[PDB]
């Protein structure tokens, strides 16, 4: 029971570069594709759950995560330093915001505070960062939809639409082609999933991948009625068959 | 001098010496029954040869052994070259000596090259080293043919590197060999009783009982070791029990150095 | 970079690789299957000396009467990870007046070796786990976990040092009946399964000693005992 | 490497590697006239797709009297904007007077050397842009770096070529040189110092501050694309 | 190579070396052994003489940490007797709890964990030694011994030292002679023979031998050192199986 | 060996096939030419007749293909080393051709030398990791400025040459030991213009050209891309079993370039702005 | 001249490849004979257009794809010079053996007016830039510089332009590539080719056997890593089980575990040891 590792695990370069993040980015690279995309009628995102064994299941694993009725989110790289971070950010969005102001926040307060711990991770002491990179969706009722990529040191772009991993650059020179502005929602998913079949030399079936949309108000998962106000769970993912349905509609 | 090498040949000696997992002995053999015996199959094909082959087994398990036995099933010249033995300071000593190597090689086919421990094969000085495992595997196959002279890589180490297993093609039968179950120790011993005295009876059920780990070295060793003290008892056959006053302490040397052994 | 759990140079952590590897140290395999209402757990029991009380040698714990779990690794290592574990129950029905289930109980433990790989006080564990229960909202089930985080369920799982030599055999069972567990009912008459399976696909034969068991019954977990074994054991008098 | 200690000859290891660090970073220029403030910046990126329409990323805010610009890491000077803000409005309610920056900087930057001073910790990799307005001595710019040693000045740049740049500004500044005739220079300062020549209005971003209320209030204004897209015509590029 | 300077290193093999180091600093050390009989445990402890200087029978080496317990080491010295230190008080902040004696296994789980905790941190030396414990509960007999990586199993008996090849064998030749059940009093005579009977890896020099059982018969199942002529008896006859 | 030694057969190039530089011959033929063209006029004052000069720039120049033509119009003789034959795998075979290779040219004080490379004989350190070369480019240097080398700038100037400037040693260059040195840039863009009129020497009574019209466009480096996306213009004409050629077919030839203005990939890292 | 460290290869001494032993590749294989075996002939052309003869390659791509199979056909078609090398004899244990011969080397073709020359692989070779860390490399971009200069320093037309094979293509230290030094460089892909896939899987089964009791191209339309140098090795392999149990020729059972029988192994530890 003795602490003396509190030095920075950080190391200058001769002309900046930070050392033990540019190894990081590696890894973010060295794990699946997964992407994300948007439209004025909605947002989408996705991944390919690379099932290792016969054996383990596909429901245990989140590799898609909610983070209020109205977000989502989804990694590349590793995944246990992606399981804690939901919670750490869960945690926050009330003991800073949501208990404080009633409403939850928009989506960007939120990515403010988690660079504002993914940053504490480097230039702290006694420790390395999180091997990921992840994604965001956007809604609110005063600044609108948006996406936006975070990074494990410290910043966070906005977007349009991006995709990562494996795959990445391919992608990237790819939808700078199949992306407009005419756009609604029920067109991004042959987009999405035609751009993610191409990426891909095993099974491609709907109970393999899992991914998840920003729909409309929704008041059938709200639970209970009686007030017209409220405005439902906006976030939602889908099933098994669903996705289906679209890959037999191709 | 690489006759200090390749001067193990001449004496005929059985392919029978070792029962092994046959399957993996029935691979090798039939694979290059085809250049000396058959070669007319190839040719109704019109197929290339397999251009050279390795395999993998963990250490001290005949694989040196079965190799030096198949030259003398045919007439080559089976070498001897350590991968580590050929290794010098000298950069180009490492690059030059090999090529003096298949010279000498070509010089004489139908011949036969062996290598065991080659698992070794942005930084300043390896820059230049990965050229050597650039450039022999670029002499497999590169520019020249190769008529009547093959090798085997036979290491320890499986995790030796991914681009020379990365594209099985130049190479082929890439193939394992486990350790022995009671199925594999037992017939091992009727060789290594073969020139021994002996009671006779059906003494071997130890055998399936212990030694689940050893390999032939020293299962052979145990053999003299029990024939060593047997001599007290000076009988003209030998007894079971004689070998288990010693079958202990030599697992406590198989104990020492514990090393796993992994397959790829 | 190969002392300690920074990134490294390409990307990996040579400091863990090692511990999945320092698992291996005793040559040991275990096996998980789901049953109808009930489920099952075992491994080998090894003994190369004369003088032991394996009344007192175990891997296999009792965490509720609900819970159980198992080990292949250092038990000192595994101890500290039994402990933590009876812990980490109490505090959760203390607080909210209910037992400890499975895939919270490892989503806590999950997220507790995060942070052994993320500073460097710490030694981490060379070990690995199945934990089994029943579920009164999720039925039978089990879940693993790696020294990284990394745990998923299985519909039925073994490990050790020789999971090729089974964990192809199983997968060619359900693709000859094809379906997530077994039909059959009592633990008593499928316990028979594993122990079929594995001196058959490339395991060794056992005795009575050779073998411990776990059965997470409903509202019930508990061990074997040597007749309890041996009984079962002879349910082969028929196959 | 033990920030803390001296070279062998009297220097630094690590801190002269970051204000040279700095260097790979954009671009952030900001001058005075007697009459008005101009400020630029050149995203590191300018690529289509993303939301470089509101891309509010090299200049910030801080209160009603003050903007700066950003040259740095995105996340670590992040952080000293949500500390300084603090300290500006926490100046208010003891005092309830506006804040003035001769205070703040010289009450800012001395956090900076309390890392490279102790506990191992690495210091900033951030450098700023200031601006800004006191009734007590008229307009204002300042600069900082990851030292903390500030300088005032009347026309500066950072980044790339900064020392290529500010020769550009030498001759050219005029001391009553207006806004309207001191806004072309920055573009211009930029114009030249660019990697590409091929030059879109979504590339920069852009900032002012005038005193345009009668009354003596001003105007913290920054200004949106299309904005800045048709003034980019007013020197005359296409 | 240079993996192996210090604690909380695993290998490639997947081990950390160093504690397999502290196996040779144990491994040089005093003969120790305790048996489990019948109704409770026993203990016999090798003590070398340099001197004549060394007073004889004031420097035990048995510690005692509560009434129904004995403990013995061997190796080194302090640190074996630093956890019993620990020990003493954490079983009396246990019988603190529900006014009980505390039971075996609640030893090692609140021990075997303990010296863990000086294998997880790159600050600290992990107990180069190895240790034994044994008494009665309420359940019955029991034993144990400890190893320095914090294992620890229920033995029948033991061996530490350089005592290890002569007893552990012999206590094979033991066993299949007598599994009936071994009293108390009587392995207090075969214990001794052990240790003269064990010396011969070191008869250059000299000792004096230190025993302890505990009897739920004799003792009420209570920690009782040896001091009488039951000792002497003892050592009178074990001359005669080394004779 | 005279195999270094200079020419019966003179290369055939010239400093007007060499459009865009206009402005370095009036800077560098005069140290080259002007005193010893009359060193009684220097020596009317007779300052110093320096020793050699240098030439720094990239690639894409021809600095080279400029010093084989200054070989042609000399009055003087113009040896060459290929650049680092002169080492062996041995010790004394460098200081003697060191030694030899003054003296060749004392015998000749109307003629000069080359280099193309010192990329290989630049920066000295030892602690034990060195080498030879490190020998020889002190005793060069000695016998350039000592008893015996002023007798040589009396009646020598000379040159060296590389493509990257500052990775050798400062311990060289004793200002007066180089007196002067000049950059060979990449060229402008109207400076390119009249190079595509130098080597394009074949159309065919055609029509509608705009040889201005790829300096238009050009961001480069090089002048020799104005060759490489010439040269391989004319193989599609070749090609096409066509003789002539016109400007598009000319023009996509840049589609060459396409992959050498676009080869640089660039990494999308904000880690700071 | 002797000049004992190559000899002319292919006098009587030569491999017997075809052209025609490739699939397609026509992508590429056009454009280097439209540089390389016209200008034997049509030089003449070159004068009157081209103010010198387009001429020096840098041939790339990921290697064990197909670059060395394209090298040699050529050689079995030049009616001229011809030379191989090991692509790191360069590295000799001692110095000075390079610079000795390299510049002996050109001596031999210059000699052997006209010829070709090639090389194995310059991996070890590209080093664009390094401060002088130690001797123990920088006889590396030493002998570079030098074989530059070797190529177009002086000597201009005569000589013969050449190649380069590689297993990389972004490592090679600049300035080597030109558009005077080379003026040309080609690669061909990896990636999934219906329109090459689609007929190099059976151009050799033109050179092997085959009795269809069914259609065997189906493997091609199971398309997830199409490759380059497999895609004949698989009937490399897949071709030695008829004659493992006497069968004369294959059948097409026999193959499809011939395709798996060259195990994926997409499933490894090793892959799942590092990250997680
Ligand atoms: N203005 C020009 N006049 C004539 N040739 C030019 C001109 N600009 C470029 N070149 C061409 O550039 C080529 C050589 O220039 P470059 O600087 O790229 O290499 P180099 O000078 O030969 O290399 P090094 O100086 O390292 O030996 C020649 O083929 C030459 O034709
Ligand atoms: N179209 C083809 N025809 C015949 N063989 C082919 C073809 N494509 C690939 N191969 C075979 O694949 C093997 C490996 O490919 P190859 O050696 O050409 O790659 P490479 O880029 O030349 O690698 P290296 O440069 O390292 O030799 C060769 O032995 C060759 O026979
Ligand atoms: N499969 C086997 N059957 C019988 N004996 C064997 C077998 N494998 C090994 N041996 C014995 O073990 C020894 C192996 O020695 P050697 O071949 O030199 O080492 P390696 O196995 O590393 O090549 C031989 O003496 C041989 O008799």
């Amino acid at each position: 029971m003795t602490d003396r590792y509190s030095f920075s695990l950080t190391t200058f370069s001769p002309s900046g570069k930070l050392g033990q993040i540019d190894y990081a980015l590696t890894a973010v690279k060295q794990g699946v594709t997964s992407l994300g995309i948007k439209a004025t009628n909605g947002v989408v995102i996705a991944t390919e759950k690379k099932s290792s064994s016969p054996l383990a299941m596909s429901e245990t694993l989140s590799k898609v995560s909610l983070l209020t009725p109205d977000i989502g989110a989804v990694y590349s790289g590793m995944g246990p330093d992606y399981r804690v971070l939901v919670d750490k950010s869960r945690k926050v969005a009330h003991t800073s915001y949501k208990r404080i102001y009633g409403e939850y926040p928009p989506t960007k307060l939120l990515v403010s505070e988690v660079a504002k711990i993914m940053q504490e991770a480097t230039q702290s002491g006694g420790v390395r960062p999180f091997g990921v990179s992840l994604l965001i969706a956007g809604h609110d009722e005063f600044n609108g939809f948006s996406l936006y990529q975070v990074d494990p040191s410290g910043s966070y772009f906005p977007w349009k639409a991006t995709a990562i991993g494996k795959g990445s650059v391919a992608a990237k020179t790819f939808l700078e082609k199949r992306w407009n502005d005419e756009l609604e929602l029920e067109d991004a998913i042959h987009i999405a999933l035609l751009t993610l079949k191409e990426s891909v030399e095993g099974e491609f079936n709907g109970d393999t991948i899992e991914l998840a949309i920003i729909g409309d108000e929704n008041p059938d998962l709200l639970g209970y009625t009686g007030i017209p106000t409220d405005k439902g769970p906006r976030f939602r993912k889908l099933t098994s068959q669903e996705i289906n349905d679209r890959l037999e509609a191709l | 001098l690489v006759y200090n090498m390749t001067s193990f040949e001449q004496g005929e000696i059985t392919f029978d010496g070792i029962g092994g997992l046959t399957e993996q002995i029935r691979e090798l053999r039939e694979v290059i029954e085809l250049p000396l015996k058959n070669p007319e199959i190839f040719q109704r094909v019109g197929i290339k040869p397999p251009k050279g082959v390795l395999l993998y087994g963990p250490p001290g398990t005949g694989k040196t052994l079965l190799a030096k036995a198949v030259a003398a099933t045919i007439g080559a010249n089976f070498i001897f070259s350590p991968a580590s033995g050929i290794v010098d300071k000298y950069i180009g000593e490492s690059a030059r000596i090999i090529r003096e190597m298949f010279a000498y090689a070509k010089e004489h086919e139908p011949c036969i090259i062996f290598m065991d421990e080659v698992d070794a094969i942005g930084t300043s000085a390896d820059r230049e080293i990965q050229r050597t495992l650039m450039e022999l595997l670029t002499q497999m196959d590169g520019f020249d043919n190769l008529g009547q002279t093959k090798i085997i890589m036979a290491t320890n180490r499986p995790d030796t590197l991914d681009p020379a297993l990365l594209r099985p093609g130049r190479l082929d039968r890439k193939v394992e060999i486990p350790l022995p179950n009671e199925a594999g120790r037992l017939e091992i011993f009727k060789i290594h009783t073969a020139k021994v005295k002996k009671t006779g009876e059906f003494d071997f059920e130890a055998a399936v009982k212990m030694s689940d780990g050893f390999n032939g070295a020293d299962i052979r060793n145990c053999a003299t070791e029990a024939g060593f003290f047997a001599i007290r008892d000076d009988r003209d056959h030998i007894n079971p029990d004689d070998l288990m006053k010693a079958v202990r302490k030599v697992a406590e040397v198989k104990k020492l150095e514990g090393t796993i052994e992994y397959q790829k | 970079d190969r002392h300690i759990t920074i990134f490294s140079p390409e990307g990996r952590l040579y400091q863990v690789e090692y511990a999945f590897k320092a698992t291996n140290q005793t040559n040991i395999n275990s096996l998980a299957v789901r049953g109808k209402d009930c489920t099952v757990v075992i491994s080998q029991k090894k003994v190369p000396d004369k003088l032991l009380d394996p009344t007192t040698v175990s891997y296999i714990f009792c965490i509720s009467r609900t819970i159980g779990m198992v080990v292949n690794g250092p038990i000192p290592d595994a101890r500290n990870a039994a402990l933590r574990a009876k812990a980490e129950a109490a505090e959760f029905r203390y607080k909210y007046g209910y037992d400890m289930p499975c895939d919270v109980l490892a989503k806590r433990m999950a997220n507790l070796s995060q942070i052994y790989t993320q500073r460097a006080y710490m030694r981490p564990l060379g070990v690995i786990l199945t934990f089994v229960s029943v579920d009164e909202e999720l039925g039978p089930s089990i879940y693993k976990t790696d020294p990284a985080g990394y745990y998923v369920g299985y519909k039925a799982t073994a490990t050790g040092p020789k999971q090729q030599e089974i964990t192809t055999n199983l997968e060619n069972h359900f693709k000859k009946s094809k379906i997530d567990h077994i039909n059959e009912e009592s633990w008593e008459k499928v316990v028979e399964f594993a122990i079929t399976h594995m001196i058959d696909a490339l395991g060794t034969e056992f005795s009575k000693n050779d073998l411990e068991v776990g059965v997470a019954t409903k509202d019930k977990f508990f061990t074997l005992s040597a007749e309890n074994i041996e009984e079962r054991l002879v349910a082969i008098a028929e196959q | 490497s033990r920030t803390t200690i001296f070279s062998p000859e009297g220097r630094l290891y690590q801190v002269e590697y970051a204000l040279e660090s700095i260097s790979h970073a954009g671009t952030a220029i900001g001058i005075m006239a007697s009459d008005g403030i101009v400020l630029a910046a050149e995203r590191k990126v300018t690529s289509t797709l993303l939301e470089q329409d509101t891309s509010t990323e090299k200049l910030y805010k801080l209160n009603d009297k003050i903007a700066v610009a950003v040259a740095g890491l995105t996340a670590d000077a992040e952080i000293l904007i949500n500390t300084a803000r603090i300290h500006a409005q926490n100046y208010l309610k003891t005092y309830n007077e506006d804040i003035p920056v001769e205070i703040l900087v010289r009450r800012l930057s001395d956090i900076k050397q309390g890392y490279t001073q102790h506990g191992g910790l690495r210091p900033f990799g951030v450098s700023f842009i200031y601006a800004g307005y006191d009734d007590r001595y008229g307009y204002q710019l300042y600069t900082s770096n990851p030292s903390g040693n500030y300088t005032g000045w009347k026309a500066i740049s950072v980044g790339a070529n900064t020392s290529a740049a500010q020769t550009l500004l030498q001759m050219d500044y005029k001391d009553d040189m207006k806004v309207d005739d001191a806004i072309e220079l920055a573009l211009k300062t930029l114009s030249k110092t660019t990697d590409s020549s091929a030059l879109t209005y979504d590339r920069l971003e852009f900032a002012t501050i005038r005193k345009g209320a009668n009354d003596g209030e001003v105007y913290q204004k920054i200004f949106k694309p299309q904005e800045i897209k048709d003034i980019l015509v007013k020197t005359g590029i296409t | 190579t240079g993996y192996d300077l210090s604690n909380s290193v695993f290998s490639p093999d997947g081990r950390n070396f160093q504690v397999e180091y502290a196996v040779k600093a144990v491994e040089n050390g005093t003969t120790s052994i305790g048996i489990k009989c019948n109704d409770g445990v026993v203990f016999a402890v090798e003590k070398l003489i340099t001197s004549k200087l060394l007073v004889p029978q004031k420097n035990v080496k048995i510690q005692v940490v509560d009434r129904h317990i004995g403990c013995v080491y061997s190796g080194l010295i302090p640190d074996g007797r630093h956890l019993v230190n620990r020990g003493r008080e954490e079983a009396a902040s246990f019988k603190k709890l529900y006014k009980t004696p505390i039971p075996i296994p609640a030893f090692a789980d609140r021990l075997g964990q303990y010296v863990q905790a000086h294998t997880l941190y790159n600050s600290v030396r992990p107990f180069g030694v190895s240790t034994i414990f044994g008494g009665v509960d309420k359940n019955g007999a029991h034993l144990y011994m400890l190893e320095p990586s914090g294992s620890y199993w229920g033995y029948k008996g033991a061996a530490t030292g350089k005592g290890r090849q002569s007893a552990k064998a012999e206590l094979e030749k033991l066993v299949d002679h007598h599994p009936e059940g071994l009293s108390a009093r009587e392995a207090v005579k075969q214990a001794a023979k052990i240790i003269y009977l064990a010396h011969e890896d070191n008869k250059e020099k000299d000792f004096e031998l230190e025993i302890s059982w505990c009897s739920l018969s004799e003792t009420n199942g209570l920690h009782k050192f040896v001091k009488g002529d039951l000792l002497q008896e003892a050592i009178d006859f074990a001359q005669k199986e080394i004779n | 060996l005279v195999s270094l030694m200079m020419v019966e057969k003179v290369p055939d190039s010239t400093y007007d096939m060499v459009g865009g530089l206009t402005k370095q011959i009036k800077e560098i033929k005069e140290v080259i030419e002007l005193p010893v063209k009359h060193p009684e006029l220097f020596e009317s004052l007779g300052i110093a007749q320096p020793k050699g000069v240098i030439l720094y720039g990239p690639p894409g120049t021809g600095k080279t293909l400029l010093a084989r033509a200054v070989a042609h119009h000399t009055d003087c003789k113009f040896i060459r080393v290929s650049g680092a034959e002169l080492v062996q795998k041995y010790i004394g075979e460098g200081s003697r051709m060191v030694r030899e290779l003054f003296v060749m040219a004392r015998e000749h004080a109307p003629s000069i030398i080359f280099m193309d490379e010192i990329d290989s004989i630049g920066s000295t350190r030892v602690e034990g990791s060195g080498g030879g070369d490190s020998e020889v480019q002190r005793t060069m240097l000695e016998l350039l400025n000592q008893l015996d080398g002023f007798e040589t700038s009396k009646n020598i100037k000379i040159i060296m040459a590389t493509n990257r400037l500052d990775i050798l040693d400062p311990a060289l260059l004793r200002p007066g030991r180089i007196d002067r040195k000049i950059e060979f840039p990449p060229p402008s863009v109207a400076a390119r213009a009249e190079i595509l009129r130098i080597h394009s020497r074949k159309m065919n009574l055609t029509r509608g050209i705009n040889l201005r019209k790829v300096a238009e466009k050009m961001n480069g480096c090089s002048g020799a891309d104005v060759k490489g996306v010439c040269t391989e213009a004319g193989m599609y004409a070749l090609r096409e079993r066509r003789i002539h050629v016109t400007q598009e077919d000319f023009e996509l030839a840049v589609g060459k370039v396409m992959n050498k203005n676009q080869e640089t990939a660039i990494s999308v890292a904000k880690l700071f702005k | 001249d002797s000049d004992s460290s190559i000899s002319v290869m292919g006098e009587n001494e030569k491999p017997d490849v075809t052209y025609a032993d490739v699939g397609g590749l026509d992508m590429q294989k056009q454009e280097i004979r439209e540089a390389v075996e016209l200008p034997l002939v049509q030089a003449d052309l070159y004068e009157q257009i081209g103010i010198d003869p387009p001429r020096g390659v840098l041939l790339y791509g990921p290697p064990g794809t197909g670059k060395t199979m394209l090298v040699k056909a050529v050689a079995n078609s030049t009616k001229a010079a011809f030379i191989r090398v090991n692509g790191s004899e360069f590295v000799h244990k001692y110095l000075g053996e390079g610079p000795r011969m390299v510049r002996d080397v050109f001596r031999l073709a210059r000699e052997n007016a006209p010829s070709i020359i090639f090389i194995d692989e310059v991996d070890s070779i590209a080093t664009k830039r390094f401060d002088a860390q130690t001797g123990s490399d920088r006889e590396v971009q030493r002998i570079l510089i030098e074989l530059l200069t070797q190529m177009d320093g002086f000597d201009q037309s005569t000589n013969v332009k050449v190649i380069m094979a590689t297993n990389r293509a972004d490592t090679l230290d600049p300035a080597l590539l030109r558009p005077g030094r080379l003026d040309r460089k080609i690669e061909f892909p990896s990636l999934r080719d219906r329109r090459e896939r689609r007929l190099i899987f059976g151009t050799i089964a033109s050179k092997m056997s085959l009795a269809p009791e069914a259609d065997l191209d189906s493997l091609i339309i199971r398309n997830d890593s199409l490759s380059g140098a497999v895609i004949a090795a698989i009937m490399q392999e897949a071709g030695l089980r008829a004659v493992r149990k006497n069968r004369y020729v294959i059948l097409q059972s026999d193959l499809e575990e011939a395709y798996a029988t060259q195990v994926k192994t997409d499933n490894t530890v090793d892959k799942f040891d590092f990250y997680k």
